[PDB]
Order: structure tokens, then C-alpha cells, then sequence
């Protein structure tokens, strides 16, 4: 699998090697060297939504990230990331962060 | 706030409430708000 992986605060019973969640899927697991419960999270991920003036009045683009807090948001991170093509600029281009 | 002796004070938005609303509508909201979109963008709750 991949994800980024922390350190399992979840107690974790000696008999017990995995933790699953609601839909089952591996969230926890204790390293094989050592046993080390690692809770393993997906990559972050997020909808991307394009806002324009439209082609014939305008180039111009905005760019919304959809539930993704400003700080978080991702955009040194060219060569990995979905939508790599795009660098969406950087913060120089004012950033608000939205509900 | 008088109106012909009728009160509307129940149904009138209220200053005291942060977000403007009626008192009814202050019940409305509390009983029904079972779930929502809980607007985590952080996560940082997860993990
Ligand atoms: C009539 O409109 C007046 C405003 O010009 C309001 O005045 C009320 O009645 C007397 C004088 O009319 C005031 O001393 C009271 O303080 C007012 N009532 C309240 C609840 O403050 C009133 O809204 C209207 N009704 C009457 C009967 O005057
Ligand atoms: C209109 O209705 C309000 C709200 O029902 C009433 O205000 C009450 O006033 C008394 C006397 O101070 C208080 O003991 C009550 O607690 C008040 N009600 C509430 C819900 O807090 C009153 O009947 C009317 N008030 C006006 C200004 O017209
Ligand atoms: C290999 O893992 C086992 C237990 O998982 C234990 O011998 C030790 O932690 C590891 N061995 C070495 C040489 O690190
Ligand atoms: C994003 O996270 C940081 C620090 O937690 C802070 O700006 C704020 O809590 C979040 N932004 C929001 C909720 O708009």
C-alpha cells in the first residue's frame, strides 16, 4: 500500500497485530523489526475545481481546492502530485482560504 | 416592537444570539443538527 505513516497512539493488544476501520480497510499495523503500531493514513488528496471569466473574455483562471486548508495545500510539490502540470503559481498569487 | 399590541418577539431575530435568529428558530436548529458536513478540511484529527 501507500500512505504516510505515524505513530499509533491506538492501544494495541499483544495478541493483536492489525487494526481495520469502519470499511475494514488496514489503518493500523506494528512493524515487523519491532513491534511498532503504525497508523497508516492515505496520501493527501483533494477535488480541484477550475473558476474562469470564461475563453473569450479572458485567459485568466482561478483555482479552488475543494476541503483542503490553505496551509496544508500542497504547491512546492510539482513532480509529485496529481495534476503535476500544473504549479498553480505559488502564494505570491493571493491566497484565501474559504469555507 | 409594538405592533397593535401583537407580539413577535418568538419569531423576530434576536441581537443577543451571535448569529441572528428567531428563538423558535434556535430550537429548530438544536434538535434537528444530528449530523453535518462536520467541514474537517484540517484532518489533522485523523491521524
Ligand atoms: C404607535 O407608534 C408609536 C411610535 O410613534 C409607538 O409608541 C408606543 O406608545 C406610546 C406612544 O404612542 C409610547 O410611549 C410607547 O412607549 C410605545 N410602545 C412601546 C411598546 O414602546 C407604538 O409602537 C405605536 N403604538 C401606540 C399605542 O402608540
Ligand atoms: C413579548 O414576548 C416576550 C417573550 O415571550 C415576553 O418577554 C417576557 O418578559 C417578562 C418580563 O420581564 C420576562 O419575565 C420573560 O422572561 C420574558 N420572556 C422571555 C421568553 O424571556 C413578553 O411577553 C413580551 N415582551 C415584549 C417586550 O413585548
Ligand atoms: C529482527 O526482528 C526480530 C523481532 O521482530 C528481532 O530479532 C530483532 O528486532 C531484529 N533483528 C535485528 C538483528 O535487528
Ligand atoms: C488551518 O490550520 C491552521 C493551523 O491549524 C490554521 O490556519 C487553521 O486552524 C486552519 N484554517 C482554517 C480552519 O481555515
Amino acid at each position: 500500500g501507500t500512505g504516510v505513516l505515524t505513530e499509533s497512539n491506538k492501544k494495541f493488544l499483544p495478541f493483536q497485530q492489525f487494526g481495520r476501520d469502519i470499511a475494514d480497510t488496514t489503518d493500523a499495523v506494528r512493524d515487523p523489526q519491532t513491534l511498532e503500531i503504525l497508523d497508516i493514513t492515505p496520501c493527501s488528496f483533494g477535488g480541484v475545481s477550475v473558476i474562469t471569466p470564461g475563453t473569450n473574455t479572458s485567459n485568466q483562471v482561478a483555482v479552488l481546492y475543494q476541503g483542503v486548508n490553505c496551509t496544508e495545500v500542497p504547491v512546492a510539490i510539482h513532480a509529485d502530485q496529481l495534476t503535476p502540470t500544473w504549479r498553480v503559481y505559488s502564494t505570491g498569487s493571493n491566497v484565501f482560504q474559504t469555507r | 416592537k409594538y405592533f397593535g399590541g401583537f407580539n413577535f418577539s418568538q419569531i423576530l431575530p434576536d441581537p443577543s444570539k451571535p448569529s441572528k435568529r428567531s428563538p423558535i428558530e434556535d430550537l429548530l436548529f438544536n434538535k434537528v443538527t444530528l449530523a453535518d458536513a462536520g467541514f474537517i478540511k484540517q484532518y489533522g484529527d485523523c491521524l
